[PDB]
């Protein structure tokens, strides 16, 4: 088959910057690459087809380009309905594909994760199980490696990492990272400290954050 | 003593708008030339190119799988074509013609029996059965019929790379009373592709040995009723019908092929070579700058001349390029009227004591009819 | 210059089957050679054309042949999970006939050939197939070396590569003289061209009728390229056998691909194992260089010349710009390693569209003077268009500029008188080899006999 | 006006088959190809294979060979897709898609959605998640809810019957090795308002018919 490579594989770009996502054949599929949108709003939208020519009802920023194995989607100022998955797509030769996608993300300023640690309530102590949730809220870049230390341990497994999607007005993520473990390891140990390590903190870069089980 | 006088000779014309049939391109229009034997005797032609002059435009596209991008881009062109081409003529026709290829074996697919009705069963898509011409559009002044009927148009699908254009251009310039070609107006064939073209004698990997006779083989169904009969033409039989009909080839095609077609029409008079783009999006501009480049250029041609009679030319171009033996003048414009001085040397006095050649530009009905009689 | 155009040898064949497309000598075992003809649209058992071949013995009143039987029927098989199934609806049986020792191979270049396994399938493709015969012995054979099972969407992933689905094998063939059939497929390797060459003894053994897919042991295919000068070159259109490397115990192939660098043309020289030795480029665009190649000695100087026909080849006049009357290129062979380099002589037509060099036959000495002879056809040439074939006589330095013989068509227009040559041979056994030509627009074949 | 109506979403179990159809109207039914795209939630598109509705033939991606099934029924221009021997791998977004005069497939279905957890239909089981009043002397309150062991998706989590709608961050289910998914939803609030109102959250598991709304208030306060 054709592969379709596209670079990068994700894009953090300003609103109103411009963009070039870029896709490469495997061989020559001359101008049968097309482009197409995936913001999880509807199916994947055409915007771009045969490599330069924009379908319609698209708006005038998306440009496309190239020939051959090396072609370019450009976006003049990407608006807030810009920024979601784009896939280029050969049907040159059967079976076609598609590229491996390229997410676009608004590239706010850096903020700082605003760490949080839950205790296992009562309702959740009666049953088996015991889960101590760390809340990263409204932080950016996505980029965060939670650990979970128990009894100054580094904790492999038992973890979840629920992100939330990109904010709509203020575009920061949230992190949720869950340590499941049963009523036995719960009350067995007493440290229960969340390492962030983002890069939005200052030193100490590490906010390991702690709640005193009492 | 041999003498050439001069029996018609109309002035020639400042534009070719207007009432047309009294457009006068060449000067003289008739000359007699009586030729002692052996003897030499010149003349001089006239040659200008008017501006106005109307404008035939056969949009011959190759509708192969390759082409369903071009026609995206062709759909609003005749509309456009008609914008760009008002400032070169006031009486413009276009027409549109299509091609893929000869529909036999090898160059069709021929199996799975669903592949005969959709040759692009096995690229998982659905295009027409193939063709190898077929004629969709009469040159017409309605220039809205162009978009109307290219909207309408859709790709075939061949398995090899040449394509059966050179075919398609036989018929579109024989058949001109189906195509619509006017007699006092310019005749741009515009032959779009991107590929490689199958030539004569190619037609035996399917079988077909029968030449191409040059006859007309469109009839009411508009499709070439001879392509799978008839082998492909070859550049003499095609140059030989280009000639006679005055049809000017442009050939739109794509960079890979640039340089094939230009070492064609280095050996096909009249024809340009514009590079089209892979979605024939440039192909306006392709077309005014072709028709520009075509009328850039006085080439004559000599038509039936006694094996007898030899001819010499000294092409008097731009105003002090008197430049010997050259029949043509390049780096015109639509205006500039160009000279030839042309000279007739007998071998003899042959058996016939009246004989007739005609004079003519390349891409035009007006010629200079010599009549030669030996003495 | 001593073919005699009076004493004319007619043979015929059935009415619209090219009777003379195609047309080789074959010599009994007792010697008395008949005329192998070839018609690919003679109809078969069911009304279809499928082509046919007729060995015409020697008579010099001519008439009617018998026609030599080969299986005609659509044959199908399940080997496996495939059925494999081949096609004789216009497989164009007779379009090239080539006779070894007592060995008739006749050819068909269209027949088609498909393989069914599922849902999928191999694309029904003319492959081709070259039918053996001995006619003396009633042994039938059959030699289609790019008959296989590989799927469509195989070859769509290997991006074409090897594609041999439409060959064409036997559109040209030649045997060498130890009895190699060399077959052309300018369809081979997706309309690249290749060459098939297989002996015809390892033909006849390795033939099980019934059979429809199988590999000759001793069978060797041309190469596959890349390089985009021999796209669509249809490389194997026409093909000789020479001595063209000074090494007697191997035989050099002679190539015509007339369509070779985007319809330049060329004809290359190679070794038994399809090793390009030299390679000769057309003169001009579409003039099909490479057309018909003949390989002859007409300079006498015991090395094989090459001539190549361009039939299509556009010369300078007047009343025509570029007047496509075709031509045919002389290359002397010289004492050297290759020192093949431009052509020694040009003959060109005279006729507009005669397509002069359409055939080329090795005449052998037809005056008995030394120097071998050539015959060049016309078949649309003539002041009348309907056929010439033009007689050059070998010289000293290459061969004669000018015909010593025209031998104008005795058929109506359309006949393509020419388009099929044969010479070098001598059925009458008069000591001069004689002229076979092949008008297969009329369904005839013309003999004309080698006067002393 | 070519438009591609495809099934709802279809939860399956694995090892067993999954038949998703779409309706094609809008253009000649069985004169052309119906292609069908996979998409793993988060990964990108991967095409299936394709199916000629004229005489039911199909031609897969060597990757679902036997994997999916397609099936035409031209008498209600129909196209069906049947998933065999299901995996993890199978839980996707699986489009039809159309192509139009140009060759591209502009025409593309809303979605069928698949999804082979093996879990039987349980109710959520939220809990609380008690905002620390030790961390008081710095930034605002944050409070949740933990929603968990619930299946399928979704949870529809609104805060004091939609009051809260800043703040409010409702993360998206995290399958477990249970099969059961588990969300959160936290909302910052000012840390003058713990004891002054008190917060609920609003868990409406639509299957189940669970409406469950539970009460958030510190520890140790
Ligand atoms: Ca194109
Ligand atoms: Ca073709
Ligand atoms: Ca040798
Ligand atoms: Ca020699
Ligand atoms: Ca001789
Ligand atoms: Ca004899
Ligand atoms: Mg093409």
């Amino acid at each position: 088959e054709i592969v379709l490579t596209q670079s990068p594989v994700t894009l953090s770009v300003t609103p109103g910057d411009s963009v070039s996502l870029s896709c490469r054949a495997s061989r020559d599929i001359s101008n049968n690459l097309h482009w197409f949108q995936q913001t999880s709003h509807e199916s994947p939208r055409l915007l771009i087809k045969y490599a330069s020519q924009s379908m319609s009802g698209i708006p005038s920023r998306f440009s496309g380009s190239g020939s051959g194995t090396d072609f370019t989607l450009s976006i003049n100022s990407v608006e807030t309905e810009d920024f979601g998955m784009y896939f280029c797509q050969q049907t040159n030769s059967w079976p076609y594909t598609f590229g491996g996608g390229t997410k676009l993300e608004i590239k706010r300023t850096v903020a700082a994760p605003s760490v949080f640690i839950f205790p296992p309530s009562d309702e959740q102590l009666k049953s088996g199980t015991a889960s101590v949730v760390c809340l990263l809220n409204n932080f950016y870049p996505r980029e965060a490696k939670v650990q979970w230390k128990v009894d100054n341990a580094l904790q492999s497994g038992n973890s979840q990492e629920s992100v939330t999607e990109q904010d709509s007005k203020d575009s920061t993520y949230s992190l949720s990272s869950t340590l499941t473990l049963s009523k036995a390891d719960y009350e067995k140990h007493k440290v229960y400290a969340c390492e962030v390590t983002h890069q939005g903190l200052s030193s100490p870069v590490t906010k390991s954050f702690n709640r005193g089980e009492c | 003593v041999s003498e050439a006088r001069v029996l018609e000779d109309r002035p020639l014309s400042d534009k070719g708008s207007g009432d047309s049939s009294q457009v006068t391109q060449v000067s003289p229009q008739r000359i007699a030339l009586r030729l002692r034997p052996d003897d030499s005797k010149n003349f001089s032609i006239q040659v200008r190119q008017v501006e106005d002059y109307p404008v035939d435009i056969y949009y011959l596209m190759d509708l192969s799988y390759s082409m369903k991008d071009d026609l995206w881009s062709i759909q609003n062109l005749g509309t456009k074509l008609a914008t760009q081409m008002r400032k070169l003529t006031s009486n413009l026709r276009i027409g549109f013609g299509a091609f893929v290829d000869k529909p036999v074996s090898p160059y069709m697919y021929i199996s799975p029996p669903e592949a005969l009705e959709n040759p692009c069963y096995d690229m998982k898509t659905t295009c027409l059965p193939m063709f190898g011409y077929k004629h969709v559009l009469t040159l017409t002044d309605q220039v809205t019929r162009f978009n109307e009927e290219v909207k309408k148009q859709s790709v075939s699908r061949n398995r090899d790379a040449p394509e059966g254009g050179f075919d398609a251009i036989m018929q579109a310039t024989v058949c001109d009373e189906k195509i619509g070609w006017r007699n006092d107006a310019s005749h741009l064939l515009v032959f779009t592709t991107d590929a490689k073209t199958h030539i004569a004698l190619d037609g035996r990997l399917a079988g077909i040995v029968q030449p191409n006779d040059g006859q007309c083989h469109v009839g009411s169904d508009n499709h070439y009723s001879a392509s799978t009969t008839m082998d492909y033409p070859s550049l003499g039989l095609m140059t030989e019908k280009l000639s006679q009909k005055n049809i000017n080839l442009i050939f739109a095609v794509t960079e890979n092929v640039v340089n094939l077609y230009q070492n064609y029409s280095e050996l096909i008079p009249g024809t340009t070579v514009g590079v089209l783009s892979m979605d024939s999006s440039n192909v306006l501009q392709l077309i005014v700058d072709a028709y520009g480049k075509i009328r850039s250029k006085v080439e004559l041609e000599v038509r039936d001349l006694p094996e007898e009679l030899s001819l010499s030319f000294n092409a008097t171009c731009l105003n002090n390029e008197v430049i010997p033996g050259l029949k043509s003048c390049m780096g015109l414009k639509i205006g500039d009227t160009v000279s030839f001085s042309i000279e007739a040397k007998v071998r003899g006095c042959p058996q016939e004591k009246e004989k007739s050649f005609t004079i003519k530009p390349v891409g035009f009905k007006d010629s200079l009819i010599v009549q030669v009689t030996f003495d | 210059l001593n073919l005699d155009p009076v004493q004319l040898t007619f043979y015929a064949g059935p009415n619209g089957s090219q009777f003379g497309f195609s047309l080789d000598f074959h010599k009994d075992s007792h010697g008395r050679v008949a005329i192998v003809v070839g018609a690919p649209r003679t109809l078969g058992p069911s009304q279809e054309e499928t082509g046919g071949v007729f060995l015409c013995p020697w008579r010099a009143e001519g008439g009617q042949c018998p026609s030599l039987l080969f299986d005609l029927r659509d044959e199908t098989r399940n080997v496996g999970s495939q059925t494999l199934q081949t096609f004789k609806a216009r497989q164009g049986l007779g379009a090239s006939v080539v006779s070894w020792s007592d060995v008739i191979v006749a050819c068909a270049p269209w027949q088609h050939w498909n393989v069914l396994e599922k849902t999928e399938e191999a694309e029904k493709t003319p492959v081709g197939s070259c039918f053996l015969a001995q006619p003396e012995s009633g042994r039938r054979a059959e030699y289609s070396p790019c008959r296989g099972n590989t799927l469509s969407r195989i070859y769509v992933e290997n991006d074409f590569s090897w594609d041999k689905r439409y060959c064409e094998a036997g559109f040209s063939s030649v045997v060498t003289q130890a009895g190699e059939l060399v077959l052309g497929a300018p369809g081979g390797y997706y309309f690249l061209g290749l060459l098939a060459q297989a002996p015809v003894a390892d033909i006849f053994s390795s033939y099980r009728p019934g059979i429809l897919l199988w590999h000759v042991s001793s069978q060797s295919l041309s190469f596959d390229s890349s390089n985009p000068e021999y796209f669509d070159g249809y490389w194997g259109y026409s093909v000789a056998v020479g001595e063209f490397d000074g090494d007697l115990n191997t035989t050099e192939y002679v190539v015509g691909a007339p369509t070779w660098s985007w319809t330049l043309g060329a004809v290359e020289i190679l070794d038994s194992y399809y090793q390009r030795l030299h390679r000769l480029r057309g003169e001009q665009m579409a003039s099909y260089f490479g057309h018909s190649v003949a390989v002859t000695d007409v300079n006498g100087d015991g090395r094989h010349d090459l001539l190549v026909g361009a039939p299509l080849y556009m010369e300078s006049r007047a009343d025509r710009k570029l007047a496509e009357v075709g031509r045919v290129y002389l290359f002397l062979q010289p004492r050297g390693p290759h020192a093949l380099g431009a052509p020694s002589l040009l003959l060109t037509g005279t006729q507009l569209y005669g397509r002069f060099g359409s055939a080329i036959a090795p005449l052998g000495d037809l005056d008995r003077d030394g120097y071998n002879d050539i015959a060049v056809a016309a078949p649309y040439g003539g002041p009348s268009g309907r056929g010439q074939v033009l007689v050059f006589l070998g010289q000293s330095e290459g061969l004669r500029s000018r015909p010593s013989q025209v031998l104008d068509s005795p058929f109506p227009t359309g006949s393509a008188f020419g388009f099929s040559l044969r010479g070098a041979v001598d059925i009458d056994d008069n000591g001069y080899p004689d002229l076979i030509v092949g008008a297969y627009g009329a369904n005839q074949v013309a003999v004309y006999r080698a006067q002393p | 006006e070519v438009q591609l109506q495809q099934s709802g979403t279809v939860l399956a179990r694995p090892g067993a088959s999954v038949k998703m159809s779409c309706e094609a109207s809008g253009y000649t039914f069985t004169n052309y190809w119906m292609h069908w795209v996979k998409q793993r939630p988060g990964q990108g598109l991967e095409w299936i294979g394709a199916i000629y509705p004229g005489n039911s033939d199909t031609s897969y991606i060597q990757k679902f060979k036997g994997k999916a099934k397609l099936t035409a029924v031209t008498s209600t221009t129909s196209v069906y897709m049947e998933l065999s021997s299901l995996t993890n791998e199978d839980s996707a977004v699986y489009y039809c898609t159309l192509y139009d005069g140009y060759y591209v497939f502009a025409y593309w279905g809303q979605g069928t959605l698949v999804t082979v957890s093996a879990a039987s239909t349980k109710g959520p089981s939220v809990f609380p998640l008690a905002p620390s009043s030790k961390s008081t002397s710095g930034g605002t309150a944050a409070l949740g809810c933990l929603v968990k062991d619930y299946f399928p998706e979704p949870v529809t989590v609104s805060w004091n019957s939609g009051a809260l709608t800043s703040g409010v961050h409702t993360f998206p289910a995290v399958l477990q090795s249970s099969g059961l998914y588990s969300l959160s939803s936290v909302v910052t609030v000012p840390s003058s308002s713990l004891g002054t109102q008190t917060y609920i959250c609003n868990v409406n598991h639509k299957p189940s018919n669970t409406k469950v709304d539970k009460k958030v208030e510190p520890k140790s306060c």
